[PDB]
Formats: structure tokens, sequence, C-alpha cells
């Protein structure tokens, strides 16, 4: 009856701080990775509407 | 208005009861000491699960 009061304790601030962190982390490295897909993936597209122009030229 | 003031009161002496609480670090559930008799312990564990 005393051992498992802590217990939840515990359990419960690892969840709640690594979660938090992991949130964080997930959003500053996602911002980045992001960025980089999206920016290639548009010179792609720069490429695709270079040939485009090309035949309709 | 008599029965307003029943009401009222004891609803105050709920508040007067729950002011003894556990408090705990993190527990929403409440573990509190009490004294009472041991003849009727069937009738509180009946009462209890009501």
């Amino acid at each position: 009856s005393q051992t498992q009061g802590i217990q939840q304790l515990l359990q419960a601030e690892k969840r709640a701080a690594e979660k938090v962190a992991d949130a964080r982390k997930r959003k500053a490295r996602r911002l980045k990775q992001a960025k980089e897909e999206a920016q290639m993936e548009v010179e792609q597209y720069r490429r695709e509407r270079e040939q485009e122009f090309q035949s309709k030229q | 208005i008599r029965v307003w003031f029943i009401k009222v009161r004891k609803m105050k002496a709920i508040y007067h009861t729950l002011n003894l609480c556990n408090i705990d670090v993190t527990q929403k559930c409440l573990i509190a000491e009490v004294w009472c008799p041991v003849t009727d312990l069937d009738s509180i564990q009946f009462a209890l699960r009501r």
C-alpha cells in the first residue's frame, strides 16, 4: 500500500518529461527535414517545368 | 425555507469533512484514517458498494 503510490508518480513523471522533450525534438528536427524535402521536390518540379517549357518552345 | 436551510448546512458539513483529507503528492484518490466500530463493518462495506 506504501510502495505503489510512488510507482505511479515515477512512471507519470517519466511519461510527462519524455513526451514533452520528444515532441519538442520532433518539432525542431521536422522543421529542417521538411525544409530540405520540400526544397528538393521544388527543384524537381522546376526541372519538370523546364522540360515543359522546352517542349512548348 | 427550512429544507433549504438543512440542505445548505449539511453541504457545509460535507465540505468540513472534505477539509480533512490526504494531501498526497499526485493521487487523485484519497486515503483517510478513520476510527470506526468493528461491529458494523458489513453494513459499512454494503453502503460503500451502494
